[PDB]
């Protein structure tokens, strides 16, 4: 029996921690939802 | 139930003490999250039920009480937050510049960003505010790391 609680507001805040890299990939999507690799 | 906007944790009592099984947004009255977090499963929000409305399983996304109803999309050029919800912790903003899942049938933008999988369901927003898709539907590449896909729903 699932549940939901408030965590919070959705707000863009000033100088927040800035990381992650930004790859492109080719990727295929199946007819389950999921998504892999295509090389 | 809590109807008031915002992020949420969605929680089970069915494993072992109270599991954070995902994330979701509460939006114009709707709920909004991905449909491998709940499963399509009815939602409980204090004394009130939550039914699902709308679900697809290829786009991994569902919405309670509603249609769904966000719209907005990645520009494709700026840098955007992930505004992740971990099991247990504190809701936090990061800032990234995404990435590119390229398809068969388009691209999509991509955030590399590694959280555990009780965080799928948090909200990507862009510099108004607004929640470009949803984190936690992607794929782990060569270096064994996670880029998620930033998914997205139709408005009707
Ligand atoms: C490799 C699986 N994985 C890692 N981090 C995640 C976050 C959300 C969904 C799945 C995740």
């Amino acid at each position: 029996d699932m549940y939901i609680e408030r965590a919070g507001d959705i707000t863009w805040e000033k100088d927040a921690e800035v990381t992650g890299n930004s790859p492109r990939l080719d990727v295929a999507l199946d007819e389950s939802g999921d998504f892999s690799l295509v090389e | 139930g809590e109807t008031t906007d915002g992020v949420y944790r969605v929680m089970t009592r069915r494993l072992l003490g109270s599991t954070q099984v995902g994330v979701g947004v509460m939006q114009e009255g709707v709920f909004h999250t991905m449909w491998h977090v709940t499963k399509g499963a009815a939602l409980r929000s204090g004394e009130g039920r939550l039914d699902p409305y709308w679900g697809d399983v290829k786009q991994d996304l569902v919405s309670y009480c509603g249609p769904w109803k966000l719209d907005a999309a990645w520009d494709g050029l700026s840098e955007v937050q992930l505004l992740a919800v971990p099991p247990g912790e504190r809701a936090k903003n990061i800032q990234t510049l995404p990435g590119i899942f390229k398809t068969k049938d388009g691209d999509i933008g991509a955030v590399a960003l590694d959280y555990p999988a009780g965080t799928s369901g948090s909200p990507i927003l862009d510099k108004c505010g607004r929640v470009i898709g949803l984190y936690g539907n992607g794929v782990v590449i060569k270096n064994g790391s996670y880029v998620s896909a930033i998914t997205q729903g139709k408005r009707e």
